[PDB]
């Protein structure tokens, strides 16, 4: 039967509490890990803060016309009255977002801010029957919805390339060269225990918000589809971590349609 | 690479 074994595992850190619950076996809150809800580094990474270097819009009104440079920058905003994601939206090939800044012009309450508003979504971290923890939604997610970002720790291609615990890497770029992964090993926030799924209902999307360096994408969840209250949540992990993890497990996400089992 | 990696 279910036991809530976390009143909230983010100790006030978000809007909402994420509760931890466990209708499976004996097994407390995860407490192998820091939870924190934005990224950190351990070795600097010298990311460019320069104020003078943001590309910023000048925009009058709400940032909802078809001028405001910042929505120019993500292509369009991609943003309804809502903050979901128009159905235009390619999920297939997600756009860079560039979301308004504190340079630009327009209020704190423009239409092109979402993301840096943080999790809203209420989230529950369980215990699954067969892929450890996972991560469900209690309340109905319409198509297009901010979810979480992946949280975690800043380290380099290099540095990802030598830490043994590495089913908590997310590269931030796929190219090859000067190229940056967030860790959420030993930092992470909730979306660490977002499981694998060949069919998902969530997509991670490339955001901009307090700077714009190029190599320091952050990684936010939006939903690809309306998510039912209890629903767990899924992304594709994508083909660099089944290439190594392929030879070791088989996917349980369960698809009809799954590619890795 | 050497380690698994998540990607877009
Ligand atoms: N679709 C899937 N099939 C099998 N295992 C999965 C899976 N999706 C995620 N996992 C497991 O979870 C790891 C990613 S970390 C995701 C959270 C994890 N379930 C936990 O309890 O901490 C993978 O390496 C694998 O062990
Ligand atoms: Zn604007
Ligand atoms: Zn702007
Ligand atoms: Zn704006
Ligand atoms: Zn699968």
């Amino acid at each position: 039967v279910e036991r809530i074994v976390s009143r909230d595992i983010a100790r006030g850190y978000e809007r909402i509490p994420i509760p931890c619950v466990n209708a499976v076996d004996s097994e407390p809150c995860p407490s192998n890990y820091k939870y924190v809800s934005q990224n950190c580094v351990t070795s600097p990474m010298n990311i460019d803060r320069n104020i003078t270097h943001l590309q910023y819009c000048v925009c009058i009104d709400d940032c909802s016309s078809s001028n405001c440079m910042c929505g120019q920058l993500s292509m369009r905003c991609w943003y309804d009255k809502d903050g979901r994601l128009l159905p235009e939206f390619n999920m297939a090939e997600p756009p860079l977002i560039f979301e308004c800044n504190h340079a630009c012009s327009c209020w704190r309450n423009c239409r092109n801010r979402v993301v840096q508003n943080g999790l809203r979504a209420r989230l529950q971290l369980y215990r699954t029957r067969d892929m450890g923890w996972g991560v469900r939604s209690l309340q109905d997610i319409p198509p297009g919805t901010f979810v979480c970002e992946y949280v975690g720790e800043l380290i380099s291609d290099s540095e990802a390339d030598v830490r043994e615990e590495d089913s908590y890497l997310f590269d931030l770029d796929n190219k090859d060269g000067e190229v940056y992964c967030i860790d959420a090993r030993f930092y992470g926030n909730v979306s660490r225990f977002i499981n694998h799924h060949c069919e998902p209902n969530l997509v991670p999307v490339r955001v901009f918000m307090a700077h714009q360096d190029l190599r320091f994408p952050r990684i936010a969840f939006f939903s690809t589809r309306l998510i039912e209250a209890g629903e767990q949540l899924g992304f594709d992990y994508g083909e660099r971590f089944w290439d190594i993890k392929g030879k070791l497990f088989s996917c349980r996400c369960g698809s009809p349609k799954c590619r890795h089992s | 690479k050497q380690t698994a990696r998540k990607s877009t």
